[PDB]
């Protein structure tokens, strides 16, 4: 169940970031999102929280919130297991004005169920609650992700905030005598000089898509993580995009077969992305928690808040040796 | 013997093998893009 409205939720955000800026990188973490939501929606009633359980893509014909709070507790019991191969760690925690008395209901179940440790900050003093929180998702992410809070309104009463790090090695990994500055084509007459690493003769899943007009391979990771890799042809980004879903994401994995392959180039890269996600969750029906309509009673006992604003940032570095990428989100809650 | 070479712009998904997550999602329109 969660599992297919986490991949819903993934390729619907993806298509909106595209549609507001269509020439720029793109880089988040779906997960991330979803997890900072759903814990949003343990303080939500009526309209407030049927809208951000269905903008996850839940069906509540199907589901009900206590299901679906055990579905995000048991996703990151999994990822934040021991492993002696990836570096995988999800948190939670919440930053609440010191002066402010939380329902206790809710201080146990976002512990329970998120593992979230509330944070007494002095959101009056803004400078120095932007620092304490942004301290805790850098050292969270390892140093990668160091701006989330860019500015904190200074009756801000909390700050939900979610955080994921990731660091793996290639199954088969690059050998950097063989990166060589090469040319990446932004247009088809426009390039620009980028390092490209290289593997030689190697067996991996593949996949040509006629039916789309793009190329998808498959490289693992150690652990239990991969990547699929998908190269539209020439002027077909577009219409690849158009066509991601789940059931295309299905077909793909399902379509994959090992296939010798002579030479495959792969740009090492690192790239970031900073995301004010209010409109998109507008457009997903995810409204009156941002209106004088706004329902999180479940939070303090009474409808006194609202989200002002849900921010994501995102980093992805790709080398020889393998993969770090990071990411965090921040629901910013004030008065109502 | 097939040659893929990534020097135009390509997705990439990132997922989980058994929980299905999708942990990353990018495109990558230019490497050096600021």
């Amino acid at each position: 169940g969660l599992a297919s409205a986490n991949v819903d939720f993934a390729f619907s955000l993806y298509k909106q970031l595209v549609l507001k800026a269509p020439d720029k990188n793109v880089i988040f973490s779906p997960v991330s999102i979803s997890t900072a939501l759903a814990f949003l929606s343990l303080g939500a009633h009526n309209t407030t929280l049927t809208e951000i359980l269905k903008g996850l893509k839940f069906n509540l014909t199907e589901t009900s919130e206590a299901e679906i709070h055990q579905s995000f507790q048991h996703l990151l019991r999994t990822l934040n297991q021991s492993s002696d191969e990836l570096q995988l760690s999800m948190g939670n925690a919440m930053f609440v004005k010191e002066q402010l008395s939380l329902l206790d209901r809710f201080t146990e179940d976002a512990k329970r169920l998120y593992g979230s440790e509330a944070f007494a900050t002095d959101f009056q003093d803004s400078a120095a609650a932007k620092k304490l929180i942004n301290d805790y998702v850098k050292n969270g992410t390892r140093g990668k992700i160091t701006d989330l809070i860019k500015d904190l309104d200074s009756q801000t009463m909390m700050v939900l905030v979610n955080y994921i790090f990731f660091k793996a090695k290639w199954e088969m990994p690059f050998d950097p005598q063989d990166t060589h500055q090469s040319r990446f084509y932004l247009s088809k007459k426009k390039w620009v000089m980028v390092p490209m690493m290289s593997l030689h003769h190697l067996t991996i899943p593949y996949f040509r898509d006629e039916e789309l007009s793009c190329t998808v391979v498959q490289l693992n990771y150690t652990g239990n993580a991969s990547v699929f890799f998908i190269l539209p042809d020439q002027d077909k980004m577009e219409e690849v995009e158009a066509m991601l879903s789940r059931e295309t994401l299905a077909r793909w994995g399902d379509s994959l077969e090992f296939r010798e392959i002579g030479e495959l180039y792969l740009p090492k890269f690192s790239i970031s992305r900073d995301y004010n996600l209010n409109d998109i969750l507008l457009q997903l029906g995810i409204e009156e928690a941002f209106t004088s309509k706004a329902d999180l009673s479940g939070i303090t006992g009474a409808r006194n808040l609202a989200v002002s604003q849900v921010v994501h940032k995102a980093v992805l570095d790709v080398f020889e040796e393998g993969t770090e990428a990071s990411a965090a989100t921040a629901v910013k809650i004030t008065l109502l | 013997r097939t040659i893929v070479r990534f020097n135009r712009p390509f997705l990439m998904i990132i997922v989980d093998h058994f929980t299905w997550s999708i942990f990353f999602m990018s495109k990558v329109t230019n490497p050096k893009q600021a």
